[PDB]
RNA sequence: GCAGUCAAGCGUUCAUAGCGACAUUGCUUUUUGAUUCUUCGAUGUCGGCUCUUCCUAUCAUACCGAAGCAGAAUUCGGUAAGCGUUGGAUUGUUCACCCACUAAUAGGGAACGUGAGCUGGGUUUAGACCGUCGUGAGACAGGUUAGUUUUACCCUACUGAUGAAUGUUACCGCAAUAGUAAUUGAACUUAGUACGAGAGGAACAGUUCAUUCGGAUAAUUGGUUUUUGCGGCUGUCUGAUCAGGCAUUGCCGCGAAGCUACCAUCCGCUGGAUUAUGGCUGAACGCCUCUAAGUCAGAAUCCAUGCUAGAACGCGGUGAUUUC
RNA sequence: GUGAACAGCCUCUAGUUGAUAGAAUAAUGUAGAUAAGGGAAGUCGGCAAAAUAGAUCCGUAACUUCGGGAUAAGGAUUGGC
């Protein structure tokens, strides 16, 4: 389940430290950080669902 | 006295002697049984071993801890470019044992299996089979009754077939004759299906398929003369001892009074014929087919062949085995592949096996490129180039 | 291996002949693991029982809680350092040798594992499982 | 049958090729070869080592076109 | 040292399930003794290391029969030597005795197997210390320490290697005879089932691995580096530069190709006839009986199947067969 | 010249280039070497081999006939410009 998370590239996983205004993180109180498991931004098999954005409608 | 700790012995008295074998082509020592009942088809097949390379393919042990998952397996892979059938014989019980009774050549006969009729070709005149090619002439006539004389009695048939050398990259000319056990039913259609097959020709396709239990026949690699350790992995004597250590201390015991045959001495290393039975078919690929290499996932367009070709063989243009494992002999022997002489129920066999991946990286070195695709793609342009 | 290992343990390249000294991985007092022999392993004369991965040895302490010392107990091979293979085609290799003391029914003497382990092992040892944290 | 790269050089690892090792802080690395693995073990850092695409990458050595302009922009309204 | 016979006893009862007195008859030649036939114009004894073969009075493994065999476990026996019989602490030791694994860690022969095969730790020359003895030189089957292990080119045996003569020469073949190889264990499942009051507690089929052994192979991984192949380094010498020389391969990292490893991967076949033993039919002996005639089933055995040679005095088929 | 140095290694002067050859590169050797993981399990016994090593600086035990033990041990640093 755990989520990507915009430009940080690696088909893996890995454990990043967040904060306020960024992806996968809404804090709990005023300046506090919890570091937490991100997948990265490079599409592989290990992913359970896509999620994607239609520009041009084909045929 | 006695021993002091008994251990097992050395080698394996089975495989003596340990000489030079007879030739570079191991004898097919034995064919399958024959149900005469299933069409005729060859028993065999000539070969030349081009390599190894690795394979990546799921697994179906149902059981194991790798039931369902992928694995990684080394193949050999031996050049089969088609044989051609261009004589016939048939054999007789005799309460002595088999017995050739006639052979029955073809008309006429390529250059590539004249070349072995020889030992100095250029020189000669090459008259071989120029009389017998008469025969022919006359409306047949001898040619007819030395098959109809197979019929009658011969109670077994084998083809003379023989490689075309020519298709293979090495260098060799003189190609490879030999004789084929024909398993197919009643002696007579056996002649038959032989005569029909004179100066034309049969492929591999025909006589193996994917995931079929085989066994190569042919002369293990050679390694001259040898000191006792290595020949029969005979323990290093230790450090101290005067006048040598990879040998053995007591060659014999006293009575009885000669150094006697079960003992091991330096010898021939090598060069040895070996059966090898059990090997499993992986692909049964097509000459006439671009992108053998590639697979079902795969996809991409590819020869079997690694960047810069098969180290110390060439470049395998013609159709070919892949077998599961290595195989007796080396890289540019001639070898025989043969059908099993039982059934084999194993589950180990009868798994139908599917390739994944096939590398295709050069094996001249510690290759990361497959393709000069895959190559220009991640390096970026040079210095020459565009 | 063996007894209340449940699963089966494919060939892995043995690195542990005896008298090689593993570091313990667990918190029992036991620092150090000095293997003496190897359960399962047979007879050569002149080669010594070899232990790899998710192998059960018979070892001693030589540093550690005085208490643990002077004596002779089961112990499990959890990390290598001579590169072993897997079916899946790769080679590879822990840093160190170690191990995690155990009783014959292959269960642990302490509360946990320090370091990585390998999986080869965890699939032999439930309780091997348990402790683990990072496992290979 | 996921294809890898190397810790240290970065270049692709097909199956069963290179080694693999664990460190003490759990951490893994991958390599192709002897070769990489050896400078690793030597406490050689990448940026320092012509041949390497992370040492390529902090030099930018012919990216080029990767930097040129591309083009993927819509119109929507409704 | 090993095995019988008689059967008083032991064994709750009960002679012989397992044992067995008093007597008695034997085998064995890894004990020791007795002898002194052979070796004194001589050539080391101990032990180990290594490597082969053989024996069976069989520890384990295959198939059996018996039990004071409910299950599990264990004992006694039969066919059996096909196969395996390990790793360490102290000791020069054999022996001994502990630690530990193991399926089991059986016992013996081969000039008390094996020194131009090794080692030389003990013993057993010369040096030396101590104890005991002796006036003394010296002595000790007492403790100590130090102390040169020579020759193969010959024959034969063994491993491998050529090879004249049976017209020449070439290709393809058969198979006499010889060798022959595989092994042992665990887990899941059977199944907490059979049996048992309970505690406990199996096995045949099926599956997944594993040990010891063997024969290959180098895709991969590792080792190796005179590829002196590429880069680096010291010292000096070529005026400097460029590029190189020397340092018994000067040094270092990488290093292809080969060679190579339970340090790497791959492969190791299935039929028949038997043994013991349990049986069928069945007389002898109107009954009974596996046996006398005849017959069934059966083992890590045996003969094949397979595999390795291929008789250079065993051989079949086939091609071409010379003119100055 | 490097360097503590009549050491090792390279060079000037002078002196040599003498020691049967040629082709190969099997086993077994002699002499030179490296080897994963383990680390005396080898062996009568660490036999052999390997590890150490210069210099500057920090640091230095028991015991002692106070002279020692002692480079004890244990450590850092070292090119070029
Ligand atoms: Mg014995
Ligand atoms: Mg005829
Ligand atoms: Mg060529
Ligand atoms: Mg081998
Ligand atoms: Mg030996
Ligand atoms: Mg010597
Ligand atoms: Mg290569
Ligand atoms: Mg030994
Ligand atoms: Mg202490
Ligand atoms: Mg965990
Ligand atoms: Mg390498
Ligand atoms: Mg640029
Ligand atoms: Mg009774
Ligand atoms: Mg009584
Ligand atoms: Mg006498
Ligand atoms: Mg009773
Ligand atoms: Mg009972
Ligand atoms: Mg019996
Ligand atoms: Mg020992
Ligand atoms: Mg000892
Ligand atoms: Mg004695
Ligand atoms: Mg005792
Ligand atoms: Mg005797
Ligand atoms: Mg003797
Ligand atoms: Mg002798
Ligand atoms: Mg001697
Ligand atoms: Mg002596
Ligand atoms: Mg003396
Ligand atoms: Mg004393
Ligand atoms: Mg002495
Ligand atoms: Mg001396
Ligand atoms: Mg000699
Ligand atoms: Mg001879
Ligand atoms: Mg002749
Ligand atoms: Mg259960
Ligand atoms: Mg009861
Ligand atoms: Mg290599
Ligand atoms: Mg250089
Ligand atoms: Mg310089
Ligand atoms: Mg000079
Ligand atoms: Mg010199
Ligand atoms: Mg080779
Ligand atoms: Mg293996
Ligand atoms: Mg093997
Ligand atoms: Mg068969
Ligand atoms: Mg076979
Ligand atoms: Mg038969
Ligand atoms: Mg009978
Ligand atoms: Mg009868
Ligand atoms: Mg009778
Ligand atoms: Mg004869
Ligand atoms: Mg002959
Ligand atoms: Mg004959
Ligand atoms: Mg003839
Ligand atoms: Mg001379
Ligand atoms: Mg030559
Ligand atoms: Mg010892
Ligand atoms: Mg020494
Ligand atoms: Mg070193
Ligand atoms: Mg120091
Ligand atoms: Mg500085």
């Amino acid at each position: 389940g755990f989520p990507m998370k915009q430009g940080v590239l690696l088909p893996t996983r890995i454990k990043l430290l967040l904060t306020k205004n960024v992806s996968c993180y809404r804090p709990r109180r005023d300046g506090e950080r919890k570091r937490k498991s991100v997948r990265g931004a490079i599409v592989g098999p290990d992913l359970a669902v896509l999620a994607l954005v239609i520009v041009k409608k084909g045929e | 006295s006695h021993r002091k700790y008994e251990a097992p012995r050395h080698g394996h008295l089975g495989f003596l002697p340990r000489k030079r074998a007879a030739s570079i082509r191991a004898r097919v020592k034995a064919f399958p049984k024959d149900d005469r009942s299933k069409p005729v088809a060859l028993t065999s097949f000539l070969g030349y071993k081009a390599g190894m390379t690795t394979i990546v393919r799921d697994l179906d042990r149902p059981g194991s801890k790798f039931h369902k998952r992928e694995v990684v397996e080394a193949v050999t892979v031996v050049d089969t470019p088609p044989v051609v059938v261009v004589g016939v014989v048939g054999y007789v019980e005799t309460p002595r044992g088999l017995r050739s009774l006639t052979t029955v050549w073809a008309e006429h006969l390529s250059d590539e299996v004249k070349r072995r009729f020889y030992k100095n070709w250029y020189k000669s005149k090459k008259k071989a089979f120029t009389k017998y090619s008469a025969k022919y002439a006359q409306d047949g006539a001898g040619i007819e009754r030395e098959l109809a004389r197979i019929k009658k009695y011969a109670s077994v048939v084998r083809v003379l077939v023989h490689t075309q050398i020519r298709k293979t990259p090495l260098a060799q000319k003189k190609a490879h004759l030999a004789e084929i056990q024909l398993n197919g039913g009643s002696i007579s259609e056996k002649v038959d299906w032989a005569r029909e097959h004179f100066e034309k020709t049969v492929a591999v396709d025909s006589v193996f398929e994917q995931n079929e239990m085989i066994d190569a026949i042919a002369v293990t690699k050679g390694h001259g003369f040898e000191g006792v350790t290595h020949r029969w992995g005979t323990k290093k004597l230790p450090r101290k001892t005067h006048r040598g250590l990879r040998k053995v201390a007591c060659i014999g015991a006293c009575h009885p009074a000669h150094v006697m045959w079960s003992v091991a001495r330096a010898g021939q290393r090598g060069y040895h014929s070996r059966t090898s039975i059990n090997h499993k078919i992986y692909r049964v690929g097509k000459g006439d087919d671009e992108a053998n290499g590639a697979t079902s996932f795969d996809r991409t367009k590819k020869t079997i062949t690694p960047m810069g070709g098969f180290v110390h063989y060439g470049e395998i243009k013609n159709d070919f085995i892949m077998v599961k494992g290595c195989i007796p002999g080396n890289r540019k022997r001639i070898v025989t592949l043969r059908k099993s002489l039982y059934t084999n129920t194993s589950r180990k066999a009868l798994e139908e096996v599917s390739l994944k991946w096939i590398d295709t990286a050069s094996k001249f070195g510690k290759g990361r490129f497959q393709t000069p695709a895959e190559k220009h793609a991640f390096m970026g342009t040079l210095k020459k180039d565009l | 291996s063996g007894n209340g290992a449940q699963g089966t343990k494919f060939r892995i390249s043995l690195g542990l002949p005896v008298g090689a000294i593993m570091n313990c991985a667990d918190n029992s007092g036991a620092r150090n693991l000095y293997i003496i022999a190897v359960k399962g392993s047979g007879s050569r004369l002149n080669r010594l029982p070899a232990a790899s991965l998710g192998d059960m040895v018979m070892a001693t302490v030589k540093k550690g809680k005085p208490e643990l010392r002077k004596k002779v107990m089961p112990a499990i091979v959890v990390r290598q350092a001579k590169s072993w293979r897997r079916r899946d085609g790769v080679f590879l290799y822990f840093e160190d040798n170690a191990g995690v003391i155990a009783n014959p029914k292959g269960e642990m003497k302490g509360s946990a594992i320090t370091g990585p382990v390998g999986k080869e092992c965890a699939d032999l040892w439930p309780r091997v499982a348990s402790n683990s944290g990072v496992v290979v | 049958m996921k294809v890898e790269i190397d810790s240290f050089s970065g270049a692709k690892i097909y199956p069963g090729r290179g080694t693999l090792f664990v460190r003490g802080d759990s951490k893994i690395f991958r390599f192709q070869n002897s070769k990489s693995a050896s400078l690793f073990k030597q406490r050689k850092n990448p940026r320092r080592i012509a041949w390497t695409v992370l040492f390529r990458k902090h030099h930018k050595k012919g990216i080029t076109e990767e930097v040129a302009k591309k083009r993927s922009r819509k119109t929507v309204k409704a």
